[PDB]
């Protein structure tokens, strides 16, 4: 069996695909899909920036979608932010 | 309250902390702590690499961006991203389509 | 005047264009154009993949973000980033350290 | 022999290492190293964003350096922009 940490990493892949498999390219989260991703998966301090703001940040090749590696930017940022908050009262 | 993604991140942070706290600075991983985390919690994803202690040392050196011989959470999370990437890549290794399917990922299933 | 980096980006752009211009839209790669590029200019980096036409078709489907069966330059450049990454990974394959060294990269 | 396209991609690796091997960690381009990189390797329309802005944008894990994957964000954006400029105006 995989470890809990390994399962967590594979679950991150699973999360992305809940949104990427809605339509179109299987590894594309479109601007409308990213709104649903953020609303469902990210806490309010992450969402509040705005879905269009996040989309412009994540779509590094300006091709109209967030691919898996682009999504990992959001994952990394969410992680660092959550880690910082774990040390705040 | 917590989403799936949030729980996954929580797992990552919790696993970091359960080793960082052991020795020395409590919010960084020293070499021993990192080696233990990799040996235990990445036993499948890094199964080949775990056979070679010097490979594990290089991985730590690469991640240690400020070159202080400690991994901060910020430095460590790049390993998580890389392994998540690697597992997804393994799921698509040799993919001929049609459309979207995942094979088993890193370390099996 | 152009830097090494700019000259390398220009090579990517020129290569894209020498195929995109051939058929259909002159600034996008259709399947035939992409397959030609990959066959010729990525003969080493994609040596194994080039042996399996359905693999190359899947690579193009993956990169075709807007699902129009064409690759824009925006879509194509991801492949270039991925291969650059892959080559660098190859250079570090089994690296025991300490410090820094490259082995041969992709296609070598 | 590698193709000219292949050599270009390996040259991109080389460009990064010209700055990453300056000091500290071998896959770390620090804030001053990125300023030198931008001043040396990128055109004015890329430089004008500001090395400070570029650094903040590229250092996605906020660890104080740009690693090779982070650098590839700049490469992608430079690529897209140069391709657009080739058709102007
Ligand atoms: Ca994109
Ligand atoms: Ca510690
Ligand atoms: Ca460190
Ligand atoms: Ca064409
Ligand atoms: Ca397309
Ligand atoms: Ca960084
Ligand atoms: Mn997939
Ligand atoms: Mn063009
Ligand atoms: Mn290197």
């Amino acid at each position: 069996m995989l470890t809990e940490l390994e399962k967590a990493l594979n679950s991150i892949i699973d999360v992305y695909h809940k949104y990427s498999l809605i339509k179109g390219n299987f590894h594309a989260v479109y601007r409308d899909d990213l709104k649903k991703l953020l609303e469902t998966e990210s806490p309010q301090y992450i969402r509040k920036k705005g879905a269009d703001v996040w989309f412009k940040e994540l779509d590094i090749n300006t091709d109209g979608a967030v691919n898996f590696q682009e999504f990992l930017i959001l994952v990394i940022k969410m992680g660092v932010a959550a880690h910082k908050k774990s040390h705040e009262e | 309250k917590m989403s799936q993604l949030e729980r996954n991140i929580e797992t990552i942070i919790n696993t970091f902390h359960q080793y960082s706290v052991k020795l020395g600075h409590p919010d960084t991983l020293n070499q021993g702590e990192f080696k233990e985390l990799v040996r235990k919690d990445l036993q499948n994803f890094l199964k080949k690499e775990n056979k070679n202690e010097k490979v594990i040392e290089h991985i730590m050196e690469d991640l240690d961006t400020n070159a202080d011989k400690q991994l901060s959470f910020e430095e460590f999370i790049m390993l998580m991203a890389r392994l998540t990437w690697a597992s997804h890549e393994k799921m698509h290794e040799g993919d001929e389509g049609p459309g979207h399917h995942h094979k088993p990922g890193l370390g099996e299933g």
